[PDB]
RNA sequence: GGUUCGUUCCAUGGAAUUAACGUAAACCCUUGCUUUAUUUGUAAAUAUUAUAAAGCAGUUCACCUUUAUAUAGGAAAUGAU
């Protein structure tokens, strides 16, 4: 039985995110520091109390 | 046991003693003779002068100043003399300059200006707090943060904040604004130790902010956009001046708010309030159009 | 516009108040880039030293500095900090 | 020369500049500090001068 | 229905440049309330009722601000000395800015469980020593005691391990006053006879209560809690290591 | 400059405010207690070994001493535990 569960992010998964990196990274012109920041800027964490 | 509950009903006293106490304070008190009381230690804040006398200046030991060896040479065009081993600063130099500082504290306030009284000494928060509560202005009583005000983005950067009108009462509809929009800075700071705290100075001098400090013989008058000659050391003269300051913050902030009531605003809206003003019609543009 | 999507204009856009399309209306240039380096207990730790100026072109002029073990983190620095520094410049007939 | 420059007796002629032309040419320049005119008319006394 | 044409910021609290505003925000209340209400009698320090005031801790966590312990220091001398007014004569206002101030923390509770007494009059201790747990089921006696339903002198050959067995009856001079029958289990001879020390002492004082004192100071209330450390790898033994060479 | 097992904590500095990793915390075993369960384990039993799930517990209280009054420390078989 299958329990497939949708993903609205790919940033919810390790999995998904390593992936996606890795085939943007696989052509020889891929910009790999610039690829990084595209990712994390994409990544919005929730405001918080350092406090 | 009667000798630890004797002094419970000694408890229950107290209300009626203090209340029969109190009473009789008010008959037999003032019946001899009526007293010049002409001096008191706490009345450069119940009621602050509007301005400063020779004999203010002079009664709050405003001519006291540093030793003749600790001395700037700079600031020598405000010393009188010397007496006692310590040079003695004008008195007629000290009345000029606060009230020179009490016109630029005023027109501040009334332009809608942001004051920032700064006094950092063991007793001096009651004299800045009560200052701030007069002219409608922030205190500081504390050190100063290096980076308040160059590096205001991430220290004053939870700290909320508020958009009022010409009658200084909020406004609903600047929500997103205040998400954005970046941290205040002082229009005017008031310091009242400049040989102190030379950090919110210099901020000051590199964020073009007018500054107000009490400079001592042996401070640096250049530190300052308007200097104010006196002793900082003694606590009495520091409430002298702070509060003339006081008086004159409240009695700018009335002359804006009478002339408010008039249809009469002293001041244009901020830049940073202005442009996203421009903007907010922008993003309307797009209802009538789509 | 989807003209600043990394989110490096964003502080900018706050301290100079201006649209993110005027900010790229500027003369930008990289004038100095020098290779720094410092001795520590793990090795040498080079570095990239840049200057850039930041002009619109009519009396207005900015320098910023900055350094980065990238040469790219850098240059992105000084242009932001050359950009919020900018100063009126004096000039006789505007010429 | 160790000590720091302090501009602080210059902030207006220095902020009124500022605030003459916008950065952005062709528009007009965005309203200046609450301050600026406030202190219009009293300018700093001369200091460091024996 | 659009914004106001006249509009600047303006800093909600005073202390907008302080290092805390939302502390100094509370401090200078009371300060303001300490110079209206300070001509209202005291009461002595003995007689005003014990009050568990917030730690430093607990106020930087509400306030959201890294308080000074200093000046926090100096603040809750405030709320001692208002908290010491009459409470009669105590305002309102002052009475609900202190109760802000108090810290409503409860530790959990965990009371043993009293070792009862049979209907026969045997009360059963439980003790325990690095393998071993010991059942002494004592009762008023002569001093017989037996072990495994043997005999002290036929399950100890070590006179050392006899009298640590009953050093419990023997610091309190009861030998010959109860009768003990234990059944022990795991463990090594002296292991055994620790173990049935705690266990006739737990026992013991089901019977006589008053005992611990002497117990304490016998040594026979301390649950001994040295066990064998485990093999380690890398090493021979638990600390131990093999030879290591330097060249 | 003190303090702490510790860049721990406090104070302070004419420059600081913060983030990540390690540290710390927490986790596993162990110690005391509480609740649940009683077979294949326990002599009996009104339930006390063992078995193993969850929860609590410490330097906590008491005593002594204590700097700048801010942060605390000492005592170790004859205070409690
Ligand atoms: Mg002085
Ligand atoms: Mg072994
Ligand atoms: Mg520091
Ligand atoms: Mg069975
Ligand atoms: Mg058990």
């Amino acid at each position: 039985e299958f329990n497939i569960v949708n993903m609205r992010s790919f940033l919810l998964n390790s999995d998904i995110l390593t992936k996606i990196l890795a085939l943007k990274l696989k052509n020889r012109n891929a910009r790999v520091i610039k690829i990084m920041d595209v990712i994390l800027n994409k990544a919005n964490l929730p405001k918080i109390n350092r406090v | 046991d009667e000798e630890a509950l004797k002094l419970k009903q000694q408890i229950e006293a107290i209300p009626g003693n203090f209340k029969l106490f109190k009473q009789t304070k008010a008959q037999t008190q003032k019946l001899g003779a009526g007293v010049e009381v002409r001096y008191i230690p706490e009345q450069y804040l119940r009621n602050p002068p509007s301005d400063a006398s020779l004999e203010d200046l002079m009664a709050a030991q405003a001519h006291m100043g540093h030793n003749t060896s600790l001395w700037n040479p700079a600031n020598a065009r405000y010393i009188y003399g010397v007496r006692q081993g310590i040079h003695i600063i004008s008195l007629e130099t000290t009345a000029t300059h606060l009230r020179r500082a009490a016109r630029v504290v005023e027109e501040v306030a009334y332009r809608g200006g942001l004051i920032l009284f700064v006094g950092t000494r063991p007793g001096q928060r009651p004299i800045v707090v009560r200052a701030a509560e007069l002219a409608k202005a922030c205190h500081l009583f504390t050190k100063w943060r290096p980076g308040t005000i160059t590096n205001r983005e991430q220290l004053l950067g939870g700290v909320p904040l508020t958009v009022v009108d010409e009658l200084d009462r909020p406004l609903s509809g600047f929500e997103d604004h205040l998400h954005d929009r970046r941290p205040l800075a002082p229009d005017l700071v008031v310091c009242l130790n400049p040989k102190e705290n030379m950090t919110l100075l210099y901020e000051c001098s590199l964020a073009k902010i007018p500054t107000i400090g009490i400079i001592d013989t042996n401070t640096n008058p250049s530190w300052v956009t308007y200097q104010i000659p006196a002793n900082d050391d003694s606590l009495r003269a520091t409430a002298l001046i702070s509060g003339v300051l006081g008086r004159a913050g409240e009695r700018g902030q009335k002359r804006r708010l009478e002339a408010a009531q008039r249809g009469v605003v002293t001041w244009k809206t901020p830049a940073d309030v202005q442009g996203y003003f421009e903007l907010a019609s922008a993003r309307a543009a797009d209802a009538r159009r789509r | 516009d989807g003209l600043d999507d990394k989110g490096q204009y964003q502080e900018l856009k706050k301290r100079t108040g201006m649209s993110v399309r005027q900010i790229l209306q500027l003369k930008t240039k990289k004038l100095v880039h020098r290779r720094v380096v410092n001795q520590t207990r793990l090795g040498k730790i080079a570095s990239d030293s840049v200057m850039v100026i930041a002009g619109n072109g009519d009396g207005w002029l900015g320098l910023g500095m900055a350094k980065s073990v990238e040469a790219s983190i850098a240059v992105e620095k000084a242009t932001l900090l050359a950009i919020q520094n900018m100063q009126p410049i004096p000039r006789y007939e505007n010429r | 020369g160790k000590g720091r420059i302090f501009q602080a007796a210059k902030v207006y002629q220095r902020a009124s500049e500022a605030a003459a032309t916008n950065i952005v040419s062709g528009l007009p320049p965005r309203n200046p500090p609450l301050w600026l005119k406030a202190i219009e008319s009293i300018p700093p006394a001369e200091i460091n001068t024996r | 229905f659009k914004l106001h044409p006249y509009a600047r910021a303006v800093p909600v609290s005073p202390s907008y440049f302080t290092r805390t505003p939302r502390f100094y925000d509370n401090y200078l209340s009371l300060e303001k309330l300490m110079e209206e209400y300070e001509d209202l009698p005291v009461i002595p320090a003995t007689a005003v009722e014990r009050v568990a005031w917030k730690t430093l801790e607990d106020i930087r966590k509400e306030l959201g601000e890294q308080v000074k312990a200093s000046e926090f220091a100096r603040c809750l001398a405030l709320v001692k000395r208002l908290n010491s007014i009459h409470p009669d004569l105590k305002p309102q206002e002052i009475k609900d800015v202190l109760d802000s101030f108090r810290r409503n923390v409860q530790p959990f509770t965990n009371v043993a469980k009293p070792i009862p007494i049979d209907q026969f009059g045997r009360a059963c201790g439980v003790g325990k020593r690095k393998a071993s747990s010991a059942r002494a089921f004592v009762v008023e006696g002569t001093g017989e005691v037996l072990v495994n339903g043997k005999t002290l002198a036929e399950y100890f050959g070590r006179v050392h391990d006899r009298e640590s067995a009953v050093w419990a009856l023997r610091a309190t001079n009861r030998i010959d006053k109860y009768n003990v029958w234990v059944k022990v289990e795991g463990g090594g001879t002296t292991g055994q006879a620790e173990a049935i020390t705690l266990a006739i002492a737990k026992a013991l004082l089901a019977h006589e209560p008053a005992l611990k004192p002497a117990l304490r100071r016998a040594g026979c209330v301390t649950r001994d809690p040295r066990k064998v450390e485990r093999k380690k790898h890398g090493h021979v033994k638990a600390r131990k290591m093999p030879t290591w060479v330097k060249r």
